[PDB]
C-alpha cells in the first residue's frame, strides 16, 4: 500500500507532539556553536556521505534528513524520560546535543542498509534504535559510570553493529555477488566528498559538545583534532598501499579519515597528550583501510552480512579501538575512571547494539513496509521522481 | 526578433560599476565607524549571510542549465543588497553608524530579496536583477517607516513581514514578466542549499530580539517546527503527486514551511508542543498547496506566499491571548501585503524596458545567454 | 551617411527607406564596419520581406561578413526560421562554413534552434563537417544540453537531400522572381532532383 | 483632530474600518440574497 | 615505485608524532578557528576541482596536504615562538596551523595537475619551514601589521607556487592541454568553495585581530572589501569577455581578491568607504590578470599557474602591502612604513628563494611525476568510477 508511509509518518508526528505536550517544558548560548556544528554534521556531512552511489543520492540524503528530524525529537522524549525518570523536564542546549547523538547514532546504523530498506522501514528502525541507544547510553552513564565524552562505543560502535545486526536479517542472497545499481559516480563521490570534509571539519566540536568546560573540552578538542590529523596521512598512505599500482579508492579516502575522529572519542577529554591523540588516529585510519580493503568482502560472502558504506570499518571497529584506548589510559593513568566500567560500557554497548539490530530487524523483515525488490536495490526511482537527465 | 542575446559588454559593466561607485561615494559622504561578545554577535550575522548566498544561491539551482546563473546572481544580488540596505536604513530610521547589528539588519534586507528572485530566475538577465534589488529594497524600508511612523513600532522591528513581503513582491514582478527541467546534481547541490537554510533558520527567527529568553525560546520553537515540517513535507510528497513518488523539488522548499509559520510569532509560543502543531499545519498546507495550487507561475514561490500569509495569520491568533489590536495588526498585514503588490508592479513595468536587453523567452532557463562556453560561435 | 541610413533601415525593417535609398542610388552591396550588409542586417532581425526586396535586387547571396558569415549563418544563428527558409529558396550554401569552420546547422545546434535544424537537415546540411577544432554539431549540442536537437541529430543521420531542388520548388509556383534568381547564382537551369527530372 | 475632541473607545481609524466591514457584510449577505432569487 | 608515497607519509607521519611527543604540552576565538577551518577545507578544496577530470585529486591532494600541514606547521611556530623548548596548544596554535596550511595550499593552485601527492608532501614540509621563517621574520624583526596576512599567506604562497611551477615548467603544456579544461558541475563545485571562502573570510582576516576594535573593524573591513569586490569582479568579467560574457573563473577566483588586499589593513582605521574602494581594485586588478597577465606568464614567461593563484593571491597581496605603506603614510596605523615596505619584500624574495629550492628537489624523477599526456587526469592516481 502507498499510504503506509505517509499514515506512519503522520502517526508518528502526532504521537510525538503529544509526548512533547505531555512531558517537554523550557550555559545554553555558550555551546550553542557547538550545537549548530554538531547540526552540520549530522545532517549535511553524514546526508552527502553517502550519496557516493549514483543512482540512490536522492534516497540517500532525503532519508537521512527525514530519519534525523524524527531521530532528534524521539530522542529528545526518551531521553529526558529517563533523565527525569517519567517527570517532566526542561529542555536546554545539551538536550538538543544528545537529541542529534542519537540522530548520529540512527545514521550510522541507517548507513549499514543503504539502498536496501524502504522509508517506512527507516522511521520503524529509528524509533526501534533510539529506545535501544538511549537505554544502553543512560547504562554506561550512569549504572557503569565509563567516560565516554566522544561516544566511541555507545554511538560509534552501537549504531554500527545495531545497523550490522538489521542488516544480517535483511540479508538477500541476490545481492551477495554484488549490484549493477551499487556503484559509485565522479560527480557522487565529490557530494560524497562535501560529507567527509564536513565531518572531519566538525568533529572536535562532536568529541567536544558534552565535555566539561576548562580543561576537558579543550583537551577533547586538541585530541579530536590531532587525531583526525594523523588519520588522514595514515588513510592516505594505506588507501595507496592496498591499491593496485598505488591508486588512490575514493571510498577510503570519504570513510577511513573519519577513523581517527571515531577512535578518539572515548580519549577525548582523557590528558592523553597530544602524541597519544596522532597514535590513534594513525592506527584507527590504518584499521578503517585494511577492514575496507579486506574485512567488509569477507562479511558480505562469507558471514551474509552487507555493508553499504562500510559503516563496520568506520564506526564499529574505530569504536572497539576507541573503547580498547580508554581502558588502557586508565590503566596508564589518563582518567581516574574504572578499568572494568569501561570494559562493562564497552561489552553492553556491543551486545544491546545486537540485540536490538536483531529484534529491529526481525521486525522490518515482514513484507508490509514497501522493501524494494533485488533488481530494484541502489535505485531512487523506487520512491522518487527521478529527473531524465543527470 | 532576434533569439540570440544582444551584446552587454557596455551596459552590464558600465552599470555596475557606476552604482559601486555611486555607494562608495554615499558610504564616504554618510557612514562612519561604531566588546565582550563581539563573536558571539557576529555569529548570528555570519549564519544569516551563509544562508543568503549558501541556500538561496543552491536552492534554485535545480534547474538543468541554470545553476551557474542562479548561484553567481544570487552572491551578486546579495553583495550589491548588503551595501544599498546598510545606505538606506541609515536614511529612513534618522549619518549612518556601521555595527555588526546594522550588517545583520542588511543581510535580512538583501535576504528578502534573494527570496524574492526566486520567482524570476531564469528570465532575467543581471541588469533586471540589479533593479529589482534596489526597488525591493526601497520598497521594504519605505514599508517599515510607513508602519513605525502610523503605528508607532521601530523600523528595525519592522523587519518581520520580510517573508510576506519577499513572497508577494516576487510574485507580483514574476506576474508582470513575459510568459516562457531538472537534472540530478543540481537537485543534489539544491538540496545542500535547502540543508543549509533548514539547519540556520533559527537564526533567521530571532535576529531582532534583544533579550536572551525571547531569543532562546524562539530558536527552540523554530527547530521543533522545522523537525515537523521536515517530517510532515517528506511524507506527504507521495499523496500531493501523480506519479505517487516523492518530489525533491518540492522538498527543497517545504523544508522551511514551519519555520516560515513560526517565523512572527516564535518568541509568543509558550511551549514546543504548539510550535510542532504549528510546524504540522504549515506541512499539511505545504502538501494542499502543491496539490491545488498549479490547477487554480512558480508553485513553491505561491506556497511560499501562502505559508507566509499563514505565519501571519497565526500571529494575529497568538497575539490576542497574550479588537482595536486585531485591527491595527490587520491592517498593517493589509499595508504590507499592498505595498509590496504596488512595488512589485512597479518593479515589472520596470524590467519589461527595452533597454535592459534582457533574454528571449525562448532562451529562458539557460546559462548559455550570460556565461561563455567554449567551441560557440560568438557574434555575426 | 546615404548608406549608412540604408543599413539602418534594412536593420529596423523600415523597407520603404531602403527602396528609396536604392533608388536614390546607394550601392546594394554595401556594408558597414564588421561586413554586414544589409542582407545580413535584415537576416539577423528576421525581416524575411526585407530579405526578399533584397535578392530582388541582384545583392549578392554569399557575401561574408568580417567573420567568414553569411546571411544563413546569421539568420541560423538568431533563430529565424522563416528568414533561413527564404534563403535556402533563393540557393543559399547550407554547407557554408565561417573563418573558424562553423556551419548554419552548427549555429542553429547550439542554440537550440530545433526548427532551424530540421529545415536544414532536410535541405541537405550535413552534420559531419567539424569546425577546426574538431566539434561537431552533435557534439555542441551534447555539450549545451539540447537534447532535442541531440535527439534530431540522432534520429535524422544521413538521410541526406529529402527536398526538391530549390528551382523545381520555384517551377513549381511559378515563382519567376526566385528562379531568376536562382540562375543568376547558378546558371544551369537542368538540375536534376533524386527521381531526375529538370524542373 | 483640532481643540479638544471627546474620547471614545474606537478610533477614528478603528471606527471607519469597524463601519467599512459591515458594509461589506451588508453587501455579502444581499449579494448571497439575489444569488439565491430566480434559480429556485 | 608504487611503495615511496605511502612510505613518506608514514615516515612523516611518525615525525610529526615523535615531534608532538618531544616539544607539545597542553572557546571565544574557537567559532573564528572553526570558520578557517571550513575555510582551509572546503573552499580551498573544491575551488580547485574546476577541473573536469582532477576533481577528485584537487580535494584528496588539499585534505591531506592541509592535514600534514597543520601538524607540521603547529610544530615549527611553537619551535620558533619558543626558541627551541616546550610549548602549550591553544586556539591560536590551530589557527596558525590553519594559516600555514592555507599557504601551502595556495601554493598547489599553482602546480595543480602537473604534480604527484608525493611531490606535494614534500612542498608542504618544505613550505611551511620558509613561510613560518618569514612569518616570524616579519612579526617579531620587523614587527609590521599584517593582521590579514596578505603579504606573509596569499603573496608568498602565490610567488612560491610560481617558482615552483617556473622550475617544474613542461614545454609540451606551454600551449594547452586537452585535460586542462573545465566543467559545468564542476564549476559549479568551484562555485561551492568559492561561495564557502567568500562567506567565511572575516573571520580568517579577523581569527588572530586583537580583541575589541581591531577585531571587529577587520571583520566590517573584510566584509565590505568583498561586496565590493564582487561586483568590480562581475562588471570587469562582462568587460574583458566578448558579448559581454560572464567568465566562471573570474567569478570563481576574482571575488576572492578584496578579502585579499583588505588583509593588511583590515585591523587599520581605513574605514569602510576605503575598505570598498580596496577591495574594488582589487576585484579590477584580478580579472585584468586573469585576461591578459595569465597568457603572458604562460607563454613567455614559461610560469604555468593551473588556477591562476597569481592574479588571486600574488597580485591582490601586493595591493594589500602597498595599501598598507599607504595607511601608514595616511596614519591609519602606528606601524613603521619602512617595517611594511621590508616586510613585503622579503616577502616576495623568500617566496621566490624557497619555491626555487622546493621546484629544484621536485625535479627529480623519483616522486611519480605524470606525464605531459596524463596531467589533469584523476586516472594517474585515483580509481575513476566509469560513469561521471
Ligand atoms: C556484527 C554482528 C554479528 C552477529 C550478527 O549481527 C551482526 O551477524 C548477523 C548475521 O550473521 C545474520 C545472519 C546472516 C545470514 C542470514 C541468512 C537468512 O537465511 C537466508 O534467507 C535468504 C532469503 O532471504 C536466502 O535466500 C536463504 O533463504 C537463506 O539462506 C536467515 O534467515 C538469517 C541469517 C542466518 C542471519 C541471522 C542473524 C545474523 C546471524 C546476525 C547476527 C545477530
Ligand atoms: C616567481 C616569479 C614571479 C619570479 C621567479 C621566477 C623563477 C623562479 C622561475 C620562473 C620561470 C622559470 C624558468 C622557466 C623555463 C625554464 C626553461 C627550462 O628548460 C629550465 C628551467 C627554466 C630556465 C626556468 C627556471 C626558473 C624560472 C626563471
Ligand atoms: C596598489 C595600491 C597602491 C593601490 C591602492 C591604494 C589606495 C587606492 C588605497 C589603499 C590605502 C587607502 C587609504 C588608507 C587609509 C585611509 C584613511 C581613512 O581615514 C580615509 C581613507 C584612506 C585615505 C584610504 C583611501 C584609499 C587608499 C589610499
Amino acid at each position: 500500500m502507498r499510504f503506509t508511509f505517509p499514515l506512519m509518518a503522520i502517526v508518528l508526528e502526532i504521537a510525538m507532539i503529544v509526548l512533547f505536550g505531555l512531558f517537554v517544558e523550557y550555559i545554553f548560548f555558550e555551546l550553542y556553536p557547538l550545537f549548530q556544528d554538531v547540526h552540520v554534521m549530522i545532517f549535511v556531512g553524514f546526508g552527502f556521505l553517502m550519496t557516493f552511489l549514483k543512482k540512490y543520492g536522492f534516497s540517500s540524503v532525503g532519508i537521512n534528513l527525514l530519519v534525523a528530524a524524527l531521530g532528534l525529537q524521539w530522542g529528545t522524549i526518551v531521553q529526558g524520560i529517563l533523565q527525569s525518570q517519567g517527570q517532566k523536564f526542561n529542555i536546554g542546549i545539551k538536550n538538543m546535543i544528545n537529541a542529534d547523538f542519537s540522530a548520529a547514532t540512527v545514521l550510522i546504523s541507517f548507513g549499514a542498509v543503504l539502498g536496501k530498506t524502504s522509508p517506512t522501514q527507516m522511521l520503524i528502525m529509528t524509533i526501534l534504535e533510539i529506545v535501544f541507544f538511549a537505554h544502553n547510553e543512560y547504562l554506561v552513564s550512569e549504572i557503569f559510570k565509563a567516560s565516554d565524552i566522544g561516544a566511541s562505543m555507545t554511538i560509534h560502535a552501537f549504531g554500527a553493529y545495531f545497523g550490522l545486526a538489521v542488516a544480517g536479517i535483511l540479508y538477500r542472497s541476490g545481492l551477495r555477488k554484488g549490484h549493477e545499481n551499487e556503484e559509485s559516480a565522479y560527480y557522487s563521490d565529490l557530494f560524497a566528498m562535501i560529507g567527509t570534509l564536513f565531518l572531519w571539519m566538525f568533529w572536535p566540536s562532536f568529541n567536544s559538545a558534552i565535555a566539561e568546560p576548562g580543561d576537558k573540552q579543550c583537551r577533547a578538542i586538541v585530541n579530536t583534532y590531532f587525531s583526525l590529523a594523523a588519520c588522514v596521512l595514515t588513510a592516505f598512505a594505506f588507501s595507496s598501499l592496498v591499491e593496485h599500482r598505488g591508486k588512490l579508492n575514493m571510498v577510503h579516502i570519504q570513510n577511513a579519515t573519519l577513523a581517527g575522529g571515531v577512535a578518539v572519542g572515548t580519549c577525548a577529554d582523557m590528558a592523553i597528550h597530544p602524541f597519544g591523540s596522532m597514535i590513534i588516529g594513525s592506527i584507527a585510519g590504518m584499521v578503517s583501510v585494511l577492514g575496507y580493503k579486506f574485512l567488509t568482502p569477507l562479511f558480505t560472502t562469507k558471514l551474509r552480512i552487507h555493508d553499504t558504506c562500510g559503516v563496520h570499518n568506520l564506526h564499529g571497529l574505530p569504536g572497539v579501538v576507541g573503547g580498547l584506548a580508554g581502558i588502557v589510559a586508565v590503566a596508564m593513568g589518563a582518567s581516574n575512571t574504572s578499568m572494568a566500567m569501561q570494559a562493562a560500557a564497552l561489552g553492553s554497548s556491543i551486545g544491546t547494539a545486537v540485540v536490538g539490530g536483531l529484534m529491529t530487524g526481525l521486525i522490518l523483515k515482514l513484507p508490509l513496509w514497501g522493501q524494494p525488490s533485488d533488481q530494484n536495490c541502489y535505485d531512487d526511482s523506487v520512491y522518487w521522481k527521478v529527473p531524465k537527465t543527470r | 526578433s532576434s533569439k540570440y542575446p544582444r551584446s552587454v559588454r557596455r551596459c552590464l559593466p558600465l552599470w555596475a560599476l557606476t552604482l559601486e561607485a555611486a555607494l562608495i561615494l554615499l558610504f564616504y559622504f554618510f557612514t562612519h565607524y561604531d566588546q565582550k561578545g563581539l563573536v558571539a554577535s557576529y555569529q548570528v550575522g555570519q549564519d544569516l549571510t551563509v544562508m543568503a548566498a549558501l541556500g538561496l544561491g543552491f536552492l534554485t539551482s535545480n534547474f538543468r542549465r541554470h545553476s551557474w546563473s542562479s548561484v553567481a546572481f544570487n552572491l551578486f544580488m546579495l553583495a550589491l543588497g548588503v551595501q544599498w540596505a546598510i545606505l538606506l536604513d541609515g536614511f529612513l530610521s534618522q549619518k549612518v553608524v556601521i555595527t555588526l547589528f546594522s550588517i545583520r539588519l542588511a543581510t535580512m534586507s538583501a535576504m528578502s530579496v534573494l527570496i524574492s528572485a526566486g520567482a524570476v530566475l531564469g528570465k532575467v538577465n543581471l541588469a533586471q536583477l540589479v533593479v529589482m534589488v534596489l526597488v525591493e529594497v526601497t520598497a521594504l524600508g519605505t514599508l517599515r517607516m510607513v508602519i513605525s511612523n502610523i503605528f508607532n513600532t521601530d523600523y528595525h522591528m519592522n523587519l518581520r513581514h520580510f517573508y510576506v513581503f519577499a513572497a508577494y513582491f516576487g510574485l507580483t514582478v514574476a506576474w508582470c514578466l513575459p510568459k516562457p527541467q531538472r537534472a540530478t546534481i543540481p537537485s543534489l547541490s539544491a538540496m545542500l542549499g535547502a540543508l543549509f537554510l533548514w539547519m540556520f533558520w533559527p537564526s533567521v527567527n530571532s535576529p531582532l530580539l534583544r533579550s536572551p529568553i525571547q531569543r532562546k525560546n524562539a530558536m527552540f520553537n523554530t527547530y521543533y517546527a522545522l523537525a515537523v515540517s521536515v517530517v510532515t513535507a517528506i511524507s506527504g510528497s507521495s499523496l500531493a503527486h501523480p506519479q505517487r513518488k516523492i518530489s525533491m523539488t518540492y522538498v527543497h522548499s517545504a523544508v522551511l514551511a514551519g519555520g516560515v509559520a513560526v517565523g512572527t510569532s516564535c518568541h509568543l509560543i509558550p511551549s514546543p508542543w504548539l510550535a510542532m502543531v504549528l510546524g504540522l499545519v504549515a506541512g499539511l498546507i505545504s502538501i494542499g498547496g502543491a496539490k491545488c495550487l498549479p490547477v487554480c507561475i512558480s508553485v513553491m514561490h505561491s506556497i511560499f506566499s501562502l505559508l507566509g500569509l499563514l505565519g501571519e495569520i497565526t500571529y494575529i491568533v497568538l497575539l490576542v491571548l497574550h479588537g482595536f489590536q486585531v485591527l491595527l495588526s490587520i491592517g498593517e498585514l493589509s499595508l504590507a501585503i499592498v505595498i509590496a503588490l504596488t512595488s512589485g508592479l512597479l518593479t515589472g513595468l520596470l524590467l519589461n524596458l527595452k533597454i535592459w536587453k534582457a533574454p528571449h523567452v525562448a532562451k529562458y532557463f539557460d546559462d548559455q545567454v550570460f556565461w561563455k562556453f567554449p567551441h560557440l560561435a560568438v557574434g555575426f | 551617411d546615404a548608406a549608412t541610413s540604408f543599413l539602418r533601415a534594412a536593420r529596423s525593417g523600415n523597407l520603404d527607406k531602403a527602396l528609396d535609398h536604392l533608388r536614390n542610388g546607394v550601392d546594394i552591396n554595401t556594408c558597414n564596419q564588421n561586413g554586414l550588409n544589409g542582407l545580413h542586417l535584415a537576416s539577423k532581425e528576421g525581416h524575411v520581406k526585407m530579405v526578399v526586396e533584397l535578392l530582388h535586387k541582384e545583392i549578392i547571396l554569399e557575401t561574408t561578413t568580417k567573420k567568414g558569415n553569411t546571411a544563413l549563418h546569421i539568420a541560423a544563428l538568431a533563430g529565424q526560421d522563416e528568414v533561413v527558409r527564404e534563403l535556402v529558396n533563393y540557393g543559399a550554401n547550407v554547407n557554408a562554413q565561417s573563418q573558424k569552420g562553423f556551419t548554419p546547422l552548427y549555429m542553429a545546434a547550439q542554440e537550440n534552434h530545433l526548427e532551424v535544424v530540421k529545415f536544414l537537415l532536410e535541405n541537405g546540411a550535413n552534420q559531419n563537417v567539424a569546425t577546426e577544432d574538431g566539434f561537431t554539431p552533435l557534439a555542441v549540442a551534447l555539450q549545451q544540453g539540447h537534447e532535442n536537437v541531440v535527439a534530431h541529430l540522432i534520429n535524422y543521420g544521413t538521410k541526406g537531400k529529402v527536398r526538391l531542388p530549390a528551382l523545381h520548388i520555384a517551377a513549381r509556383n511559378d515563382d519567376t522572381r526566385t528562379a531568376a534568381v536562382l540562375l543568376q547564382n547558378d546558371p544551369n537551369p537542368d538540375v536534376l532532383s533524386k527521381t531526375g527530372f529538370t524542373p | 483632530g483640532e481643540r479638544v475632541q471627546l474620547a471614545h473607545h474606537f478610533s477614528e481609524p478603528e471606527i471607519t474600518l469597524i463601519i467599512f466591514g459591515v458594509m461589506a457584510g451588508v453587501i455579502g449577505t444581499i449579494l448571497l440574497i439575489s444569488y439565491g432569487i430566480r434559480r429556485l
